[PDB]
């Protein structure tokens, strides 16, 4: 199998870059976010992206999935915005919830442009980098219920 | 307004709507005639397959008897779900690597036949990622017609690492038909097909040292297993539940040449940038009905980590439910707003015809 006439011979293309950059354009989550620097924070409930206050900044729900976006001045030049994106997994949050912050951390770099670095971080598995984001982390019981129907 | 997730198989359809946490429609694949010389589908010609002969519209990932598989979509959506498919937008799945005329030929008759409001094609291994909560990783996928390795980074598939393969469950199924006979046990009708599949899903494992297992069979009767059989008869199988899937490390089994899963994996990982072969080492995602063979995860382990070097960690992600991952990755993203901003809908296939579906489905 090779990729001349197939299914994937547009992938890694410019084409696909503007198709995905477009779908961004329509998460209100978004708009606004990465202006300055800081740290912004979303919860996925129910498949939406769900602002986190400020006020609450560096507590997470164990049972929820989060997006945490930290906008920094990188070295080569102190004028401009550089991105991490990380997604935070609580040991206990549900398959959707995951799949949603996973799917969206991906949304909010094509949104970006691209630049955003992106880290997946567990609960217990959490990086030196988003560790540092708190100088802190303070887990909470419970979270928002899944945005999945179960089947019987 | 909901989406329906179909993830047509080679052997088996996972339909249902998106939302749902497991397909409420899961089926087999096939059309039933009658095996002498009008028509089943899917558990109603399973039902009958006494009578019938059954035949698979998909073979290896591609749809080859369009007519069939129309019989397929239409029992999905009048039958099994009972719904109207112009209520629904509907999203497809597909190997890759696939040529552009089977999703050309989906999207024909996915607007023009059912007249669905919109849909997408989505490519199964991505999915899978997704429902396993990553961005990065490498998914090993393998069914019942297809086993492929979609190397992941940052939510981008790097294609030209994707490596695919013609061996998959229905190889093995027929490489069990074909071993049980060594022990004076004859399967060889359609039918008696899906008596072995069943005995393979049932009893068969890889084995993390083949030849141990090999000489541990025939030193003794302690892995041997008893299989009732729908006459009565207890047949009683032995090294060929562990020789089955050792196939798929050692194709030379049925006689190809090919690399083996480890092998393919390894090579997959080997064609991505340096740098972030550390992140696929340790996310190899499995996904898919011919890797729930209990072993798998630990012979990967072993295997890819005599491949690569001494000093990377090295993790294979064997999720519980990855009969179903490509079908829940399907349910998740098509909850999302923005993901079926992207679908074609009826007006654009009005306007643009097949070819619009490789400028919208990456
Ligand atoms: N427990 C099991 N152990 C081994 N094989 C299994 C098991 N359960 C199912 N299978 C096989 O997995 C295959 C079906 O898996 P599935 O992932 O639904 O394939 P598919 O999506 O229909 N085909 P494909 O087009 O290749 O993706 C068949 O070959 C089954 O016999
Ligand atoms: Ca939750
Ligand atoms: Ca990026
Ligand atoms: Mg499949």
């Amino acid at each position: 199998y090779n990729i001349a006439d197939s299914n994937i011979a547009n992938l890694g293309t410019e084409l696909e870059k503007k198709v995905k950059l477009e779908a961004s354009q329509h998460e209100d989550a978004w708009k606004g976010a990465g202006k300055q620097v800081g740290v912004e924070i979303w919860r996925i409930q129910q498949f939406k992206v769900v602002p986190v206050p400020k006020k609450h900044h560096g507590s997470f729900y164990t049972g929820d999935s989060y997006i945490v976006l930290s906008t920094y001045h990188p070295k080569t030049n102190p004028d401009k915005l550089a991105y991490d994106v990380h997604f935070w997994l609580g040991a206990f949050t549900t398959q959707d919830e995951a799949g949603t912050a996973a799917y969206k951390t991906v949304e909010l770099d094509d949104y970006l442009g691209g630049l955003p670095v992106q880290y997946r971080e567990v609960q217990g598995y959490e990086s030196e980098r988003f560790l540092s984001l708190f100088p802190g982390l303070r887990i909470l019981d419970g979270g928002v219920e899944t945005g999945f129907h179960h089947v019987e | 307004t909901t989406a329906l997730v179909c993830d047509n198989g080679s052997g088996l359809v996972k339909a249902g709507f998106a939302g749902d946490d497991a397909p409420r429609a899961v089926f087999p694949s096939i059309v039933g005639r009658p095996r002498h010389q009008d028509s089943y589908v899917g558990d109603e010609a399973q039902s009958k397959r006494g009578i019938l002969t059954l035949k698979y519209p998909i073979e290896h990932g591609i749809i080859t008897n369009w007519d069939d598989m129309e019989k397929i979509w239409h029992h999905t959506f009048y039958n099994e779900l009972r719904v109207a498919p112009e209520e629904h937008p509907t999203l497809l799945t597909e190997a890759p690597l696939n040529p552009k005329a089977n999703r050309e030929k989906m999207t024909q008759i996915m607007f023009e036949t059912f007249n669905v409001p919109a849909m997408y094609v989505a490519i199964a291994a991505v999915l899978s990622l997704y429902a396993s909560g990553r961005t990065t990783g490498i998914v090993l996928d393998s069914g019942d017609g297809v086993t492929h390795n979609v190397p992941i980074y940052e939510g981008y598939a790097l294609p030209h690492a994707i490596m695919r393969l013609d061996l998959a469950g229905r190889d093995l199924t027929d490489y069990l038909m074909k071993i049980l006979t060594e022990r004076g046990y004859s399967f060889v009708t359609t039918a008696e097909r899906e008596i072995v599949r069943d005995i393979k899903e049932k009893l068969c494992y890889v084995a993390l040292d083949f030849e141990n297992e090999m000489a541990t069979a025939a030193s003794s009767s302690s892995l041997e297993k008893s299989y009732e059989l729908p006459d009565g008869q207890v047949i009683t199988i032995g090294n060929e539940r562990f020789r089955c899937p050792e196939t798929l490390f050692q194709p030379s089994f049925i006689g190809m040449e090919s690399a083996g899963i480890h092998e393919t994996t390894y090579n997959s990982i080997m064609k991505c940038d340096i740098d972030i072969r550390k992140d696929l080492y340790a996310n190899n995602v499995l996904s898919g009905g011919t890797t729930m063979y209990p072993g798998i995860a630990d012979r990967m382990q072993k295997e890819i980590t005599a491949l690569a070097p001494s000093t990377m960690k090295i993790k294979i992600i064997a999720p519980p439910e990855r009969k179903y991952s490509v079908w829940i990755g399907g349910s998740i993203l098509a909850s999302l707003s923005t993901f079926q901003q992207m679908w074609i809908s009826k007006q654009e296939y009005d306007e643009a015809g097949p070819s619009i579906v490789h400028r919208k489905c990456f």
